[PDB]
């Protein structure tokens, strides 16, 4: 099946089909998945009691102004007007359902977190929560994966037992007794290490505390919460994979300018994988007619990014593109031709803007464009260079060092040193006249006056004879 | 036509026309052949490395002409420095020994 | 440069402002100049030769 | 330089590659269509292959000729001179690594009788179409099977361990980054004994003949995929403004742009995590981006833009124009003209126009004019020979 | 590709590391083992002594010669005078401190306890002395930090380490320097792990 | 006092080399300084009263002495500026801070171990000395001076202690010595050699 074709957008089409076209109800059927889906990641927020916390100090601060009434809520479900009364609803349960493990310890503060489900977020800091919790993984992670290296491979005892009783409670003292006391080498080895395996997992109980709960309780609030993202990450691709019969449909409009086809539906992809990211089903609209606009979003922001050798700014295609949608309306009611002020009464630029927009849009012409004949040469042979010098210029700039070497030698001592003290002559950057009369010692306007009346002296004739010759 | 020093074209160094001074003539591969026939070889390294292609080279041999210096000291032309460049510009590694 | 920095203040050559390229005849060449047009962007003052 | 010898060549190897190089070239932009001075980081950078105007920073704050070595704080470019712009290299950091054209697609395909694989199967992975094992173990397989896409899923479920398949660029850095020279070079050393028959042990002595060169070489088999792709110094594709607003840039510019582009969308997809139909068509279309560089043609011949002749990628520069690039040489101190017979010359003289020997002997002329004292400096001999 | 043969501990170290994490440079630095680097250093350092700088082209040791070369090829912030009056000065007071004072920290660490009471309070005393002097300006007779305290911010970071302190005097006008000092995120920045723990900050 | 004039204040060494290798950058530049040839028993009053740290040789003008030559040899070469001395690029400007330290700490410790060796190490510095300094023969083809064509610092670390040759026994020998011999024709009689040489360093030459 594989009839040695080469080009990807055969091995695109010859990939991408075999997948099937999704009735109506069935997209309702997947969103509601992904619906399901953050629900399981947002309420398994709610287990976490430090949920409020990154938010707490936001509310006491949104009013005192370290966070903004935009990033956090958005109208609650199911602002002074809404903030000052339902985050003030909280302040109730917010330390009373702590209240009891200061018996019903859980329930307390699941009962606090268990009305939180009306609480609102929005996009800026969800990510954080999910960067919180997560990094505490790697901080009780590596450390659980170096308890099987320090009590193994240190030890000698094996890793697959002792993680029975230590495993997700990671505070306790299981292997510390339970595994010392069976009489193994290993196991009396293991009052050798100790400490270590005691102490390097010493900065996971602040974890524990760090959130303030067990570390059991902290497996599964972040262990739980994976499986509602695995629960939406094979919902979205399922749709993308759907409509991706679509954005083929969409993107051949744009088949010519200056992208390749293969580059255009690509752009259309990371489009679309934003659609079905922000669909929503409930106002009845079809995926269709919802994803056709944030597709075709994509492939001309992405014509105005990557079209052009020298890159134009977004803001003036628009600009540019108005000028042949305007350039040839003209065109055929006017029927002859548009002219260069014409544009200026049709549109409403101030008459020099059209001159500026003009002198813009014109590609560059490949350096190898076979020039008149087809002949064995290309336009890069011809185009000389501007940077050199010529090298009677710079016969004379090495003459002239002869002259002012020569010339300013013929003056006398003293009063020559600063003449090539107060310009670059043979030397280092220029100097100041006072910032020279720190050399000579004599500071005063003297040092303005012995440059004076020398300048003078090679002023006069026979001492300009050979200096005036470059001149012209 | 006739040209003793003029423009120089930009990717290559070399001699063009397009400053009312056209390029030099062309001493194709098939002319280097007569001067390899013949012993000739000062005249063969003066014709490719200061009088085309060598950078500083040339405007040595320019000032050392015009004090009446007959002597040149070659250098490495700049169609050569370009063919390294070139070829690393792909995974190929080129490089000169020392000695 | 610093060298003709100091050719400069000895004669007091003023720099000027603006660089010459004019056109002229290409050299071995010599004839009569027989008609001469000019064109302008409508929008820029003709002189008087113009 | 000193009288050196012996131009020595081999394989670059990723951390040599990233050694020639002074920065990454992290976008795909060139100048600035306002005020045509180069962009930032883009591929004609000022920081990267140093500045544009002769001994002077980009913003314009070190301009005496006291700063002569310092960088600049505003924008880095170090204050030298531009001929430092045309010796320089960048280099892109490619986001996946991507096979070597040459060393693919050459007619002995280097890195198929490197590892006894039938080219046409080496195909077949680089396009993400058919899995290949690695490290089998203790299963039904061995180090090379072509799992295709369900066999391997037939074979997934029941192992989940000891066994690695993988898809792509990225596998045959794999095979090669493992196999070793030596173990299979002595082994073969006896394998072509045993085995009679004038074709077998004509070839088998190829095979053997090739590990037995990347050894004392010194070059390790996995240097042919790529990994950072260097770029040229921008003064050898220029980008040259002609004489009334057009450019005339060279057909590099259009090559660099499609794998900064692609590689920089690449990079992106991994951070929003799209499925694997996307991305897997990501790969498969930036290495036939990277090979649209090398060696253009050998694929389906990515035309230019804008234009209907093939774009000139660098393997097309030195390929023979029936010739090569460097001296295989115009010439100055020239002339041409129509030739005569004027019989009256010695054997051993030609005739030499007044027009012409008084423009190729204009340098030897300014030497006589100056030491007769005739003229006081060159620029006033400059105007008695004119 | 600028890299650095840092040291783990050592004050010279300390004081490169000051200068680059100032002036903004683009570094990495390569680690040695307790004050050695690897052998395979001695190729492009005969000296085998660290600190020694690498980039791209240069090879470099003596802090002397390396942090100057950082001062003189990235200009701003500047770490120098202006005119070449004072920067005798400047050039000249570090001379001191890295004359008397820094050797003198050799038998405090490389001596045995006899001498290491010798060095301790015979030096404390000339650290209080120009004490008063900080009523002057905000550091070590600069308006502005510069190159001279180089020499002071890695030296001070050393105190509790070695042993001596401030007790009443050689504390009200002194350890205001300190605490004005070590907060720039140049010296921020420029903390090690090993070379932190030496105190409290 | 000392600084009390509008020029300079030093206290030089007779026969040490710290103080002749400040003469010729001293003058070179075209001074006017005071020369005081004095003894470590014996050197000027001002010499060890406003010089807290008593070396030799000791530079003062107007605001405070200056000593350890390199910090001599600086203050004058960047204040007193033409003609200059030392390059303008910060790279060639680092490593000719360099070769100095190379030489300060690889070429003075053999004159001083020469100074108070034994028997032996008068020859083994000799002879780690002479052949090494053949070592570097080659150096002068490419350039007039030490790698820098103009006349620079790091050439006058050289001349001084290459003034005391025989002074301590020591002679050369091998193939190629023309080269670096005929290199000490280019340098040792230079103006701001010739002005600055002191005769009691002088009458070793015979
Ligand atoms: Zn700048």
């Amino acid at each position: 099946e594989i009839g040695r074709t080469t080009d990807p957008v055969r091995m695109y089409m010859r990939e991408m089909g075999t997948v099937e076209l999704l009735t109506r109800e069935g997209e309702i059927d997947i969103a509601k998945r992904i619906e399901d889906g953050i629900n399981q990641v947002q309420c398994s927020v709610a287990e976490y009691p430090e949920a409020i916390t990154y938010l707490l100090e936001q509310y006491d601060r949104v009013e005192a102004e370290e966070a903004r009434l935009s990033d956090l809520i958005t109208g609650f479900v199911d602002d002074p007007e809404l903030a000052r009364e339902k985050f003030a609803e909280l302040r109730a349960q917010y330390v009373v359902t702590r209240d009891t493990i200061k018996a019903t310890a859980q329930e307390e503060i699941l009962k606090l977190s268990e009305v939180f489900k009306q609480f609102r977020l929005v996009p800026k800091q969800f990510d954080y929560l999910v960067n919180s919790m997560r990094v505490m993984m790697d901080r009780v992670r590596t450390q659980e994966r170096l308890i099987m290296k320090l009590c193994v491979e240190q030890c000698k005892m094996p890793k697959k037992n002792f993680i029975t009783l230590f495993t997700g409670n990671e505070t306790s003292d299981t292997w510390f007794n339970a595994a010392i006391a069976m009489n193994k080498p290993w196991s009396e080895k293991l009052h050798d290490v100790s400490e270590e395996v005691h102490r390097a997992l010493q900065k996971l109980q602040q974890i524990e505390e760090e959130t303030g709960l067990t570390i059991e309780q902290v497996k599964d609030i972040n262990r739980r919460m994976s499986i509602g993202e695995a629960k939406a990450r094979r919902a979205k691709k399922e749709m993308v994979e759907a409509n991706l019969r679509l954005v083929i449909s969409i993107a051949k409009k744009y088949t010519n300018r200056g992208l390749q086809f293969l580059d255009l539906i690509q752009e259309g992809n990371i489009g679309l994988m934003k659609a079905v990211d922000k669909f929503e089903y409930r106002r009845g609209y079809k995926f269709s007619t919802y994803a056709t606009w944030w597709i075709r979003q994509a492939i001309t922001r992405s014509i105005a990014d990557q079209a052009r050798t020298i890159r134009i700014p977004v803001h003036m295609i628009e600009t540019i593109n108005k000028l042949n949608r305007i350039s040839r309306q003209m065109l055929q009611e006017m029927g002859r031709e548009p002219t260069p002020e014409e544009l200026a009464e049709r549109m409403l630029m101030p008459e020099d803007k059209i001159r500026k927009v003009l002198k813009i849009a014109k590609e560059p012409i490949s350096m190898e464009t076979p020039i008149g004949d087809d002949e064995d040469s290309h336009l890069g042979d011809f185009i000389e260079d501007t940077t050199l010098e010529l090298p009677l210029d710079s016969a004379t700039t090495e003459s002239l060092r002869a002259a002012t070497h020569d010339v300013l030698a013929g003056l006398t001592a003293r009063e020559a040193k600063v003449l090539r003290m107060r310009f670059g002559i043979d030397m280092n950057t220029d100097y100041t006249l006072e910032e020279v009369g720190k050399q000579f010692d004599v500071t005063r306007e003297r040092i303005r006056q012995i440059e004076a009346k020398a300048l003078r002296k090679l002023r006069h004739p026979s001492r300009s004879e050979v200096l005036r010759s470059f001149l012209d | 036509h006739a040209r003793s020093t003029g423009s120089y074209s930009l990717v290559t160094q070399q001699p063009l026309g397009g400053k009312a001074q056209f390029g030099g003539q062309r001493f194709g591969e098939m002319e280097v052949w007569a001067l390899e026939a013949y012993g000739a070889a000062y005249t063969l390294q003066e014709m490719l490395t200061v009088k085309s292609d060598d950078v500083n080279g040339r405007t040595k041999m320019y000032k050392n002409i015009v004090d009446g210096n007959h002597q040149m000291e070659p250098g490495m032309p700049e169609s050569f420095n370009v063919l390294l460049k070139e070829i690393r510009s792909l995974g190929i590694n080129i490089e000169l020994e020392d000695e | 440069t610093p060298e003709e920095k100091l050719l400069r203040a000895i004669f007091g050559e003023k720099a000027s402002d603006v660089k010459d390229s004019s056109l002229r005849v290409p050299n071995g060449v010599s004839g009569t100049v027989i008609d001469v047009q000019v064109f302008t962007r409508d929008g820029v003052e003709k002189d008087k030769r113009a | 330089t000193e009288e050196f010898d012996a131009i020595k060549i081999a394989l670059a190897s990723p951390d040599m590659i990233r050694s020639w190089s002074f920065g990454e070239v992290k976008k795909p932009e060139t100048i600035n269509y306002r005020t045509f001075k180069p962009e930032r980081d883009g591929l004609f950078c000022a920081r990267i292959f140093g500045p544009v105007k002769d001994y002077e920073c980009l913003c314009g704050k070190y301009k005496r000729l006291k700063h002569r070595g310092v960088i600049c704080e505003k924008c880095g470019v170090e204050v030298t001179q531009t001929k430092v712009r045309r010796e320089r290299m960048g280099h892109i950091e490619l986001a996946s690594p991507t096979a070597h054209i040459w060393f693919l697609k050459s007619l002995p395909s280097r890195i198929g009788l490197l590892l006894d694989m039938p080219l046409r199967d080496i195909e077949r992975v680089l396009y993400f179409e058919s899995y290949v094992v690695i490290e089998g173990g203790m299963t039904n397989l061995e180090r090379q099977q072509i799992l295709t896409e369900e066999q391997y899923l037939d074979a997934l479920e029941e192992f989940g361990d000891e066994f690695d398949a993988k898809m792509g660029a990225e596998a045959i850095q794999a095979l090669l980054k493992s196999m070793d020279l030596e173990q299979e070079c002595e082994q073969l050393r006896e394998e072509l004994n045993e085995t009679n028959s004038e074709t077998k042990r004509k070839k088998l002595t190829k095979r053997i003949k090739l590990l037995e060169a990347f050894v004392q070489s010194g070059n390790k088999p996995e240097w042919m995929i790529l990994t950072v792709l260097p770029v040229l110094p921008p003064d050898l594709r220029p980008l040259v403004p002609l004489d009334g607003g057009r450019f005339a840039t060279s057909d590099l510019n259009d090559l660099y742009r499609r794998v900064i582009n692609r590689n920089n969308r690449l990079k992106r997809l991994l951070d929003l995590a799209a499925p694997d139909i996307i991305v897997r068509n990501e790969k498969r279309m930036l290495q036939e981006a990277v090979d649209a560089l090398l060696d253009n043609g050998r694929r389906g011949r990515a035309i230019t833009g804008s234009n209907k002749r093939p774009l000139k990628s660098l393997a097309d520069m030195i390929k023979g124009k029936q010739g090569r690039f460097r001296q295989n040489k115009r010439v100055d101190y020239s002339g041409r003209s129509v030739i005569t017979v004027g019989p009256y010359l010695r054997l051993h003289q030609c005739g030499l126009p007044k027009k012409m020997a008084l423009e190729l002997f204009k340098p030897f002329i300014y030497g006589k004019l100056e030491l007769r004292g005739l003229a006081t400096t060159i620029k006033a001999a400059k105007k008695m020979v004119e | 590709v600028m890299t650095l043969f840092s040291g783990p501990t050592d004050i010279y170290s300390h004081q490169v590391r000051i200068v680059l994490a100032e002036k903004g440079v683009s570094f990495e630095i390569e680690h040695v083992e307790k004050d050695n680097p690897p052998q395979d250093l001695i190729d492009l350092n005969p000296n085998q002594s660290v600190p020694t700088l690498v980039d791209r082209e240069l090879t470099l040791w003596e802090s002397r010669i390396i942090m100057e070369y950082l001062d003189e090829r990235f200009p701003h912030p500047p770490l120098m005078p202006v005119y070449p009056v004072a920067r005798g000065e400047s050039r000249l007071y570090m001379h001191r401190i890295e004359k008397d004072w820094y050797t003198l920290m050799n038998t405090i660490i490389n001596g045995s306890a006899s001498e290491a009471d010798a060095a301790r309070k015979q030096l404390r005393e000339e650290l209080l002395a120009i004490a008063p002097v900080f009523g002057q300006k905000p550091y070590f007779l600069s308006d502005e930090f510069s190159l001279v305290d180089c020499y002071l911010a890695p030296l001070l970071w050393r105190l509790p380490q070695l042993g001596i302190e401030f007790s009443g005097p050689g504390a009200k006008e002194l350890k205001g320097y300190m605490t004005r000092v070590f907060e720039r995120d140049s010296f921020l920045a420029s903390l090690t792990e090993a070379e932190r723990e030496m105190r409290l900050g």
